[PDB]
């Protein structure tokens, strides 16, 4: 039999309806980690996409999808411990510098190849595809890559890149989304909601029970 | 005296279907009130769970009422006031289960032609919505069997048109159509991604209409013609002679439709342990 | 010119274990023998809490043995009356990225940290009738990961720029700080007496400090991985250290090294929390097998299991007076046993 | 350079040295006399009755 | 008003075998019609010439008695 | 600082309609609930009406219940209590007074300032207190005790009830809630004790500033004492 904290009861009954309430609404968002090199073009990509010492939250809005854009990088610790924090992202923003790689490229085989993000798919902005140009004209690429062979031309150099990043992948159950980040905007973000518009569509899919 | 010269009734071979009633039950029972408890709103706060909830209930409550059917065919048709209640519960059942069916399958048509519906504005209360209107509209198919049951006899004491149409388009032709049509488009959109595609989803979908098509074909073009020649002309013999096993076999599918649900959708043998 | 002092620092090394060595006349494994075992445990979940809806991540028991706090990566800071189910508050993080909590022993504050790097004290009997933040603590690079409370005014908290430090609530410095380790420091653990602590690091390697002098004052190094729970023996003469190595180890403070060892052949999988019963009699840890296993502490027998969660546990804790425990997993449930 | 923190450390240890220690024989007597001297108190250890367990 | 019928009819048998066959032609049987199952009825002719009237008449006006028995779970 | 006060007084016509309103600031209004309680000029306190947090539930007395209706409005932060056929018996100055239900928590904390309401000619559990005064001066120890006609301790462990203190010319102030737990700011010299029906409120090193007339109250289930007076 219960005394006059049937008061304290409807609060917590209150405090429950409220909780479910702004879960409900926080869990339209999708969630994105965004991830790189230092200077490697993270800074460019959320300039241009027009819109605390350790992470901070980049937060912009498109197509009716508000994209919660994390930056883990500010931290400088175990990687390996922090890392599990940010399990059920739905994809990662990968982005490298092609102006500076053979540590991004192993930077990026760990966070492929890690037991958490066995089934997000990733999207990997290579960056700096302008002055890459200049570059390639000044320097031949294979004192970057010595088993290269062929010609030291822009696009194959670019494709044969985007090829040592995705041969990487160990596993064929994801998808990676390469594309390139001239350095304009206004279609880098249609490119990264196409790879969540995929993302939400194979996660329903499967729970639903088609898979 | 001999107070009668033949044999009371014989047994024709239709009569057999006995043993697919007693199938649908001795495996729907026991099967479907383990996947309605793994379903179950211990279960809930999760809407992909509320339709196969519904049908799961619906099922169940259809396999339990199956008996008055097994009695029934081998007590030579004989009927005492609940015999006009239950045959409208046991036809009710089996609709609810077809119009939770469709409505399952056009919620998860929507949910992959509109990406941003299924998390932005989809909720349990929808469901129940959903689910809710399709068991109306069940009823409203259903109120015939409740106007006219009746049962008299005299002389024995042992024993005792146009609305076929409405329910034969309603409970089986539009729910056909909605059922391929968004299945196909869906097969279509999700083949054209390349990176949502894969082959299990033709392994459960072409399973799924295949088996309602073959098995609710039968038992409505036979409800169809029973119905459509009150004449009693000597060509309704054959189809009179296999009204029970077309009836019968309705439940096969009726007893399918959770086989699919547990060995698609991860495996929910985790749920049911945990619990 | 470095050389000669590391070659010094060696000396140190080889004598240090020499003289550790030397006071290993027995062995508790060997002397234990003699007492009878406590027998096969086992208990039922008298409460399955579920107020949270994502990912549980810690939690700490009040000092009335009856209110509860917790976090999730929800970012709702809630706290639990564990008799009766309710909820008595709610408080919305400024960010949802924690990693521990802690409960004040006189039940006025509530303490929560994370990935910001910054420790926010929250207050509990504010006369305006809702919670506020008192204060928010910073002076760290790296993510929290533990944090105590000595009492009302002093916060001690471990980070992962293997720094620990003590604060002044009140005027917001870091007043003292221990340094030392090499790796980042995962967990920390104050001793009742409350004027020593000890602290676990991803270097394998687990040591002492004062609260008051901030030395250095012993270094235990049993592991051979990343440690990630420590908690005191009830009397605050020893502890045990939980290690992603599947095995636990327990060290005493007087005889400066490992006395015992915990582990099964079937169990390969990483230690989360690690926490003595009221006797001492009993070791409660977590596992990543989505389930909890209980040690006769004098006896290193696996004695019960509490499985019963369909996630990885990440917290646990017993109350000051032994009557029950809990824990909670990434399934998003708090259990009660008893 | 470092030396110096090579010095501090390379001190550290020489003070942690020089502490006194205690035969392990000792102190798992200790720890076995606290543990047989606080068994009964503790309703894990010794199953409480449920006439008097709050949560039951 | 089935009976009332079978009953006038049946009140011009000579004898109560003759009144017992005719109560047997009402007796409305699906598994055969009437007319062969006559055949089996083993008494004289007289039996049968009074149950083979009651038996049509009686499966004839029976017919178109209210609805179908239908139904058996459809 | 928290703010509670109160308007709709003066005067009223026998049979008639009053609105009364009572303001809040300084502290979440939502989260909290809210009594009216009355005060005769020449008797005890009495209860009114009650409503819970984001109006769930509402309660009044049952001499007043439908002759009276309260309601909260959140947003403003004010609470409104409407009167129709106002009788003789009905005037008395009306204190807005504050709540919280939660474990560990102490109701009634904090009264407002009040507004006299006058007007022309034209289960119920009962506390007992065994004198309307008594003497002491100051630096002495004197005992307060009030009885109730059921035994106000629970199956849960505790009892319900509460000590007021209403010193002349202001309003009433929470000493003791929970029978031994002693309110913030309360000097730790008042002490509460007791058990079953028979519960003592005691004082040592009494002071004038303690002058004044202490209330008893219960809070069981869905009322005060007469009051005693403590004179210099």
């Amino acid at each position: 039999l219960s005394a006059e904290e049937r008061a304290a009861l409807e609060r917590s009954k209150a405090i429950e309806k409220n909780l479910k309430e702004d879960g409900i609404s926080a869990a339209k968002d999708v969630k994105l980690l965004l991830l790189g090199a230092d200077n490697s073009g993270k800074s460019t990509i959320v300039k241009q996409m027009k819109i605390t010492t350790g992470i901070v939250e980049t937060h912009f809005t498109f197509k009716n999808l508000h994209f919660r854009l994390f930056d883990v990088g500010g931290q400088r610790s175990e990687r390996k411990k922090w890392i599990h924090c940010f399990e059920d992202v739905t994809a990662i923003i990968f982005c490298v510098d092609l102006s500076d790689m053979h540590e991004s490229l192993m930077l990026f085989d760990s966070i492929c190849n890690n037991k958490f993000f066995i089934d997000t798919s990733i999207i990997l902005f290579l960056n700096k595809k302008d002055l890459f140009g200049e570059k390639i004209k000044k320097s031949p690429l294979t004192i970057c890559f010595p088993e290269y062979t062929g010609p030291n031309t822009y696009e194959d150099a670019a494709a044969y890149i985007q090829a040592q990043f995705e041969s990487k992948n160990r596993s064929p159950n994801k998808e990676i989304y390469c594309h390139m980040t001239c350095a304009t905007d206004t279609n880098n973000a249609q490119v990264i909601f196409d790879a969540v518009t995929d993302i939400i569509i194979a996660n329903n899919l499967r729970g639903c029970g088609l898979y | 005296p001999a107070d009668g010269i033949h044999l009371p009734k014989r047994q024709p071979g239709d009569v057999a279907a006995l043993i697919i009633y007693s199938v649908v039950f001795l495996v729907g029972v026991p099967g479907n009130a383990l996947v309605v408890w793994v379903t179950a709103f211990e279960a809930r706060r999760a809407v992909n769970a509320i339709w196969f909830l519904n049908l799961a209930v619906a099922d169940l409550l259809s396999c339990l009422a199956l008996p008055v059917l097994f009695t029934t065919v081998l007590n030579h048709n004989y009927w005492a006031t609940a015999c006009i209640v239950l045959p409208s519960l046991i036809l009710l059942n089996m609709y609810a289960s077809i119009l939770l069916l469709a409505t399952i399958s056009a919620d998860r048509f929507l949910l992959v032609f509109k990406p941003i519906w299924c998390q932005k504005v989809r909720g349990t209360g929808l469901a129940w919505m959903a689910c809710g209107v399709a068991w109306v509209l069940a009823l409203l198919l259903t109120i015939p069997s409740f106007v006219y049951r009746e049962a008299y006899k005299d002389f024995y004491s042992e024993h005792t048109k146009a609305v076929a149409i409405l329910r034969l388009m309603v409970g089986f032709v539009l729910p056909l159509l909605t059922l391929n049509i968004c299945y196909t488009f869906l097969l279509l959109r999700t083949w054209s991604r390349k990176a949502t595609r894969s082959t299990k989803t033709l392994k459960v979908v072409m399973a799924v209409v295949i088996c309602f098509f073959i098995f609710w074909l039968p038992y409505q073009v036979t409800g169809v013609m029973i119905a459509w020649l009150p004449p009693s002309s000597p060509t309704l013999k054959r189809v009179e002679k296999l009204n029970s096993l077309c009836v019968s076999l309705a439940y096969i599918n009726c007893c399918v439709n959770p086989i699919i649900y547990v060995m698609a959708g991860q495996g929910f043998h985790g749920r049911l342990l945990r619990s | 010119e470095l050389d000669q002092l590391r070659q010094e620092a060696e000396q140190l090394k080889n004598q240090i274990r020499d003289a550790r060595k030397a006071c290993a006349d027995a062995t508790l494994s060997q002397i234990t023998n003699n007492i009878d075992p406590v027998g096969r445990i086992q208990m039922r979940t008298r409460r399955t809490l579920r107020g949270h809806l994502a990912k549980i991540y810690a939690m700490h028991w009040g000092t009335d043995s009856r209110l509860l706090v917790s976090a999730s990566q929800d970012g709702k800071l809630i706290i639990w009356d564990s008799y009766t189910t309710n909820k008595v508050h709610a408080i919305p993080l400024r960010s949802s990225w924690v990693m521990t909590c802690a409960y004040a022993p006189s039940g006025n504050y509530v303490a929560c940290g994370g990935l910001d790097n910054i420790c926010s004290i929250y207050n509990l009997k504010t006369r305006e009738g809702n919670v506020r933040v008192s204060r928010e603590l910073a002076g760290h690079t790296g993510y929290l990961s533990c944090c105590r409370f000595l009492d009302d005014n002093q916060i001690v908290t471990s980070s992962g720029d293997t720094t620990c430090a003590l604060w002044d609530i009140e005027t917001g410095q870091q007043t003292t700080t221990f340094t030392g380790h090499t790796g980042d420091v995962m967990s920390l653990s104050l001793a009742p007496d409350t004027r020593l602590f000890v602290s676990g690091a991803c270097d394998a390697s687990a040591k002492l400090w004062d609260v008051r002098e901030g030395m250095c004052r012993q270094t235990f190094t049993g592991h051979e991985s990343d440690i990630n729970a420590i908690c005191f023996f009830p009397n605050g003469n020893a502890f045990a250290t939980g290690s992603d190595d599947a095995t636990c180890r327990l060290f005493d403070l007087r005889a400066d090294q490992e006395l015992m060892t915990y582990s099964h052949d079937n169990i390969i999988c990483g230690i989360t929390s690690v926490s003595f019963s009221k006797s001492g009699r009993l070791l409660l840890a977590g596992y990543d097998d989505f389930n909890c296993n209980v040690w006769d502490a004098l006896k290193a027998d696996r004695a019960g299991v509490l499985a019963g969660h369909d996630n990885r546990v990440s917290c646990l804790g017993v109350t000051d007076d032994g009557m029950a425990v809990a824990t909670g997993s990434w399934d998003s449930f708090l259990k009660i046993w008893n | 350079a470092s030396i110096a923190q090579a010095r501090k450390l390379v001190e550290q240890l020489k003070m942690e040295a020089n502490i006194d220690r205690i035969k392990v024989s000792k102190a798992a007597a200790d720890l076995m006399a606290y543990c047989e001297a606080h068994a009964k108190e503790d309703p894990l250890l010794t199953p409480v009755p449920a006439s008097e367990n709050p949560f039951r | 008003t089935l009976q009332k019928k079978i009953e006038e009819i049946a009140a011009k048998y000579k004898h109560s075998v003759v009144k017992k066959c005719c109560y047997d032609g009402a007796c409305v049987n699906n598994d055969e019609t009437c007319e062969q199952r006559a055949a089996r009825i083993s008494l004289g002719p007289r039996c049968i010439k009074a149950f083979t009237e009651c038996c049509v008449v009686a499966s004839q006006l029976r017919a178109n008695i209210s609805h179908k028995d239908m139904q058996l779970g459809r | 600082d928290v703010q509670l006060v109160e308007s709709g007084g003066g005067l009223v016509q026998p049979g008639g309609s009053r609105k009364l309103s009572c303001s809040a600031s300084g502290f979440a209004f939502s989260s909290f609930g809210m009594h009216w309680v009355r005060q005769a000029p020449e008797k005890g306190l009495e209860w009114v009406a009650y409503i819970s947090s984001g109006s769930g539930t509402i309660y009044y007395a049952d001499t007043v219940k439908g002759r009276f209706t309260i309601s909260r409005d959140d947003p403003k932060n004010t609470l409104f209590l409407q009167m129709t056929s106002l009788r003789s018996e009905d005037t008395a100055m009306y204190y807005c007074v504050r709540s919280i239900y939660y474990y560990g928590s102490s109701p009634f904390d904090f009264w407002g300032q009040g507004t006299t309401l006058t007007v022309s000619s034209g289960s119920d559990i009962v506390m007992t207190q065994a004198t309307s005064s008594v003497p002491v001066t100051p630096g002495e120890s004197v005992s307060i005790s009030c009885r109730s006609s059921k035994s106000l301790l629970h199956s849960n462990g505790n009892t319900y009830l509460y000590w007021f203190l209403q010193r002349p010319g202001q309003s009433p102030q929470l000493l003791i809630y929970r029978m031994s737990n002693l309110a913030s700011g309360v000097p730790d010299r008042f002490s509460g004790s007791g058990s079953g029906t028979a519960f003592t409120l005691t004082i040592s090193r009494l002071e004038a500033e303690d002058v004044g007339v202490y209330y008893c109250m219960q809070h069981l289930e869905y009322t005060f004492g007469a009051g005693t007076k403590l004179e210099l």
